[PDB]
């Protein structure tokens, strides 16, 4: 059977060191009839190496793929930091051309705590009849951050949404935005809105909070 | 060898039909293979179809009986006519120049195929003011919240593209209502709360919405 | 080690008419610019070799192919299949066929001598009365079997 | 024997086609007759079509050559596929379980078939404030005016469904512009003009409009 399965699925490292990864099939393939690909997020995916032997032009030589059969590896001899992307394996031996799922390559910049900031809803929105309460977490290595909303000290579950940015190409940090959504009516029923952030760079969690209706 | 621009995709109700176009440049588009490949936004890469230099075509099994590819080598324009549109063929698609072993060496830019759903609505914008609760020492953050729109590709710039420092647009979020929402924020020295210009330029390309909103400290 | 001496073309501007043939290998241009008869970008070699090995999977094995293509049209056929030849009795009213000559009668050893290109002999009033056996090339008389 | 929910109807431009669905529950839908019946909003009840347990169908003479009924007894779902839609087939329709003599004993819920006209527009809402001209002694009335919408089914509640006393929504009115309009009003003790919460919750189901408007005494 022909299904490409990544070994780890993601790798977080530090630049300047030898990177090595593989992609595993679901059968032995006819000889070296596969390839690799990389994907820059927000960009087009690009060639990596044909036939698992030699790569095409426009690519330098820090990279090497090997293997035979089910196992097929790819080794980067030294971690260039600007090469941090999502990397794919691709086959062309079977009668369809199947793919895998990708491997994430990045770095673990020294533990950095987030700058936290809470934004109350704008007066324009309370006219409309709804209240968004935004809480921002700025720059931060470990993305495994927790955002606990509290309304009058009641932990709020199921009315928030988060999103997170791609690891920053300059300082290798993440940034996160959590939005709490309420009705105008329900907003006007409570006083303290708080956002409590937990993170490895914080010795104890940080809470940023405001009091509805206090200039 | 500068080539493979894509165009045409976007908001379309199911049951319709669409011919996409991937034009190339500086290349004999007749005497090779091209291909189509999808990219589901949470998932990987899945091959759609191929053409030959002789002209023979092949497709995926799911898109069998539905999708027709063609080209005009007088104008060097590949045509992906997709028909009987279902609400799971919602990926972004890529035209790809093909070589030999069916390596996809040269790649297109991409265009969004979005099945009907909530139609196309324009964004509602609010300015999130810089505040002392956002202020800390030397810097303070301000931004713009652009919410409730269906047609996924939307952009917000700061000062017509001037500020590139601290400007960070966060991934749009898909609500239960079915409409997207996002917020883009930028930090700026706290000595400069209202001093200079900070106007977010909101442009919605599937529609034709263009609005500039100024963000100022709270009253 | 492998057998890469078996190749195939993988590029042409168009398809083929039935049993067309091309041996001429030229650097197949997709550049729209002339490339000196030399290789490089968007001018490639149109042929591809087979990568064979004994540990290849099923289907990736050398399969020796032969096809048949027949000729009929007008004119007189030149080819022909095989032929059966039971046996020849003698002195037993029989139903015989000698490469086309269909008849009935008793067959008997002869003592006439044809010329070495004559197949059968005829009587006055034109009835077949002798034949030559194709395999052994001996003359046999044909007498009718009894009626009265 | 709890059954016959209907769904599917609404805003549709003429010349189109629609398959309606009436699903039932707790019943062998194969081994009986079903039927369809219309109800013009100013007029009476008019039979549309019947099916048999063997499977033979019949129709009205006006809908001849146009309308096809069917069912799936694997999923117990009746299908009324209506085609070549004219702008007089604008009634609400009812699936009906049928017995014997062709009595329609068990009845569906209903769904609106509305032919194209002015398309689908969202409502505009104003609060009609409680005033001394509405006040008399112990009580005073306040309400919400929801106007200019095409897609007939629209609802306005008071305080998310809290107040059931004095809340009275008046029949929508059809203007010359072609759009509907209505106003829902509720009386409340005059000692309680602004005291408690009186927020009208406007929901437009063919669209996805949901807005809460507070009504307060005049400035
Ligand atoms: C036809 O084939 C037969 C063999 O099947 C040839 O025959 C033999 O002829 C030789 C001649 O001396 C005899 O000694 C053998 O006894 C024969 N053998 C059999 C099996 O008959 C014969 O010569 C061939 N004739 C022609 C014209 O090809």
């Amino acid at each position: 059977e022909i299904v490409l399965t990544q070994s780890p699925g993601t790798l977080s490292l530090s630049p300047g060191e030898r990177a090595t990864l593989s992609c595993r099939a679901s059968q032995s393939v006819s000889s070296s009839y596969l390839a690799w690909y990389q994907q820059k997020p927000g960009q087009a995916p690009r060639l990596l190496i044909y036939g698992a032997s030699s790569r095409a032009t426009g690519i330098p030589d820090r990279f090497s793929g090997s293997g035979s059969g089910t196992d097929f590896t790819l080794t980067i001899s030294r971690l260039e930091p600007e090469d941090f992307a999502v990397y794919y394996c691709q086959q062309y031996g079977s009668s369809p051309r199947t793919f895998g799922q990708g491997t994430k390559l990045e770095i673990k910049r020294t533990v950095a705590a987030p700058s936290v900031f809470i934004f109350p809803p704008s007066d324009e929105q309370l006219k409309s009849g709804t209240a968004s309460v935004v809480c921002l977490l700025n720059n931060f290595y470990p993305r495994e951050a927790k955002v606990q909303w509290k309304v009058d000290n009641a932990l709020q579950s199921g009315n928030s949404q988060e999103s997170v940015t791609e690891q920053d190409s300059k300082d290798s940090t993440y940034s996160l935005s959590s939005t709490l959504t309420l009705s105008k009516a329900d907003y006007e029923k409570h006083k303290v809105y708080a956002c409590e952030v937990t993170h490895q760079g914080l010795s104890s969690p940080v809470t940023k909070s405001f009091n509805r209706g206090e200039c | 060898e500068v080539q493979l621009v894509e165009s045409g995709g976007g908001l379309i109700q199911p049951g319709g039909s669409l011919r996409l176009s991937c034009a190339a440049s500086g290349f004999t588009v007749s005497s090779n293979y091209m291909s189509w490949v999808r990219q589901a936004p949470g998932k990987g890469l899945e091959w759609v179809s191929v053409i030959y230099s002789g002209g023979s075509t092949y497709y995926a099994d799911s898109v069998k009986g539905r999708f027709t590819i063609s080209r005009d080598n007088s104008k060097n324009t590949l045509y992906l006519q997709m028909n009987s549109l279902r609400a799971e063929d919602t990926a972004v698609y890529y035209c790809a120049r093909d070589y030999g072993d069916f390596y996809f060496d040269y790649w297109g830019q991409g265009t969004l195929v979005t099945v009907s759903s909530a139609s196309t609505k324009g964004p509602s914008v609010f300015p999130l003011a810089p505040s002392s609760k956002s202020t800390s020492g030397g810097t303070a953050a301000l931004g713009c919240l652009v919410k409730d729109y269906f047609p996924e590709p939307v952009t917000v710039s700061w000062n017509s593209g001037a500020l590139t420092s601290g400007v960070h647009t966060f991934p749009a979020v898909l609500q239960s209502s079915g409409l997207y929402s996002l917020s883009s924020v930028v930090t700026v020295p706290s000595s400069s709360l209202g001093t200079q210009t900070y106007i977010c330029n909101v442009n919605h390309k599937p529609s034709n919405t263009k609005v500039d909103k100024k963000v100022e400290p709270k009253s | 080690g492998g057998n890469y001496n078996y190749l195939y073309r993988l590029f042409r501007k168009s398809n083929l008419k039935p049993f067309e043939r091309d041996i001429s290998t030229e650097i197949y241009q997709a550049g729209s610019t002339p490339c000196n008869g030399v290789e490089g970008f968007n001018c490639y070699f149109p042929l591809q070799s087979y990568g064979f090995q004994p540990t290849n999977g099923v289907g990736y094995q050398p399969y020796r192919v032969v096809v048949l293509s027949f000729e009929l049209l007008h004119a007189p056929a030149t080819v022909c299949g095989p032929k059966k030849s039971t046996n020849l009795v003698k002195n037993k009213c029989v139903n015989f066929n000698f490469n086309g000559l269909t008849g009935t009668g008793v067959l008997t050893e002869s003592n006439k001598k044809f010329l070495p290109f004559q197949q059968f002999g005829r009587d006055i009033a034109d009835t077949t009365d002798a034949v030559r056996d194709p395999q052994t090339l001996e003359i046999l008389d044909i007498t009718p079997c009894s009626f009265g």
